[PDB]
């Protein structure tokens, strides 16, 4: 899945 | 929510202490291989702060995660060419992509497209050198560009965009201008950015076809970044 | 010294007065393809464009500049003012877009064509947003000329400030008619910025048809010789 | 060019 999730979510 | 419930100083104050930060780039002159892997590079290390400056834009956190998302992966490029058109307006005829990576036309002529791309971005930066842009206007800019870019593709984004503007004129009340000034340099600002997503959609193809070319690779996140524009 | 010198109302006359009409389409219902969608919408832009060269030069303004100027600025924005005169035509018809009285396609139809639908939904959208704000036909022939004198003008030379000056001239023309429907200054503001921002999502749309525009050229009905023209403008 | 063209008529 998208990295965007990623670093939006931490 | 709590950014409608904000003054508008509280507001400017809260956009500034959001800042990224400005970036190096690494370290000859150029080649077009070279100096697409410098700018790449560094437009991949910024979106990492670019997220995390998002999440501080007020009202951004209240949207849903898939909001989030769809408004940042259309307004990335936006997003990163004003912050690039801001730091080089004290340099007329530059680019100031890093404090070390200072270029002018000519090396944009080492890449191809990038001469059309870079003049744009030199006349934007001249529109803001000549208007006296101050640096409260253009955080409330940017995160104009981050909220409104994907909105149409939502009452509660409009109703933080509203709020922008209330800041905005705010600013130029504290400046000395009439009302009529108020509307017209509004108008002017934010027909700005009609032309900030027009570079935005030329630089996007343009990364689009060198990622065919294959010149250099890019990082997975900037290519997630560049797919969600196909 | 002519668009210097309109007022807001003597402003709004000049724009109104100089309104294209709303041309016909060659749709027959007893025919339903791809290629005759597409033809079809073709020929109808190519013929709407005559009607705007001629609607340009009675934009206050527009004749004072130089030509290389004026081919420069319709170069850059005719599918702008061709798209944000769909949708202004389409406010009243949710779910659809009347590209002509005998030509209503919504959602459905505008998949026929591979890649029209995303600019589909982004058309719908913008005039379905036009539709909460209620835009009058008074804002929409102001924000049309925005478009024209403001879409090129960023591509010796004194006449940009004379463009500026006519540009600023219409923000005041906005705000004169937003004051007179009984908006506060506040409503002004936010409503005068609204209206801006949607040009920034119709200069998106007309990016993304132009770059579907210059494949369907490549790729099968072709384009009148004006459209192609103005196709290079962009490639 | 016909836009040229178009302008001067
Ligand atoms: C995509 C792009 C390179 C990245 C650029 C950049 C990087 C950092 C930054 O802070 C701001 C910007 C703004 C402009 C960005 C460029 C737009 C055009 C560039 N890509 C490109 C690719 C192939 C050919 C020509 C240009
Ligand atoms: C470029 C386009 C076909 C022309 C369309 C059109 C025609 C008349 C009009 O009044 C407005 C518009 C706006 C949308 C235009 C289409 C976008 C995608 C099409 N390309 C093929």
């Amino acid at each position: 899945h998208k990295i965007l999730h990623r670093l939006l979510q931490d | 929510s709590l950014a409608l419930s904000l003054t508008a100083d509280q507001m400017v104050s809260a956009l500034l202490d959001a800042e990224p930060p400005i970036l190096y780039s690494e370290y000859r002159p150029f080649s077009e291989a070279s100096m697409m892997g410098l700018l790449t590079n560094l437009a991949d290390r910024e979106l990492v702060h670019m997220i995390n400056w998002a999440k501080r834009v007020p009202g951004f956190v209240d949207l849903t995660l898939h909001d989030q998302v769809h408004l940042l992966e259309c307004a990335w490029l936006e997003i990163l060419m004003i912050g690039l058109v801001w730091r080089s307006m004290e340099h007329p005829g530059k680019l100031l992509f890093a404090p070390n990576l200072l270029l002018d036309r000519n090396q944009g002529k080492c890449v191809e497209g990038m001469v059309e791309i870079f003049d744009m971005l030199l006349a934007t930066s001249s529109r803001f050198r000549m208007m006296n842009l101050q640096g409260e206007e253009f955080v409330c800019l940017k995160s104009i560009i981050l909220l409104n870019s994907g909105v149409y593709t939502k009452d509660h984004i409009h109703r933080v965009l509203d709020k922008i503007t209330d800041t905005l004129i705010h600013l130029m009340a504290k400046a000395g201008l009439t009302l009529q000034q108020q509307h017209q340099r509004l108008a002017q600002l934010l027909l700005i950015l009609s032309h900030i997503r027009h570079m935005s959609n030329k630089g996007m193809e343009h990364l689009y076809s060198m990622k065919c070319k294959n010149v250099v690779p890019l990082s997975d996140l900037l290519l997630e970044m560049l797919d969600a524009h196909r």
